[PDB]
């Protein structure tokens, strides 16, 4: 079916660019820094 | 005899010493690090606190909820293969 043989690579490919950018930037700003964060907060803690 | 005799004039004994920047500090970073925190979530009706709930507590390391996740994509495509067809 067409859905399972897509021909259909220049809409997948938009879609899979945008998927790649978006990810990227929710990472990078939202939940690594967060996660240096635990390690940052536990170490803070250590320090005192 | 003589009634002079250091402990009448203490005055640097009685400030100087070390561990006072770590009380100092503990006074003033620890008494907001509250006992329970600010009680961290895990449930409420918001639709997907109710999921954490159930299913990735901080307690929960079983098999259950990737059981649970699994299913749902397995009826999916099924089901999707008789909408298409």
């Amino acid at each position: 079916m067409p859905q399972l043989v897509p021909f259909y690579f220049m809409n997948q490919l938009t879609y899979g660019f945008l998927l790649m950018i978006t990810l990227l930037i929710l990472f990078s700003q939202f939940f690594l820094p967060m996660i240096l964060r635990l390690y940052v907060s536990r170490l803070f803690i250590s320090k005192l | 005899v003589s009634t002079l005799i250091p402990p009448k004039v203490v005055s640097s004994k009685n400030i100087g010493s070390a561990p006072n920047a770590k009380r100092i500090a503990n006074v003033v970073h620890f008494y907001k690090s509250l006992p329970q925190g600010p009680a961290p979530a895990i449930k409420a009706n918001t639709r997907l606190a109710r999921y954490k709930a159930k299913y990735f507590d901080g307690d929960n390391a079983s098999g259950k909820p990737l059981w649970h996740f699994a299913l749902g994509i397995i009826a999916f495509g099924y089901s999707m293969e008789y909408y298409f067809h």
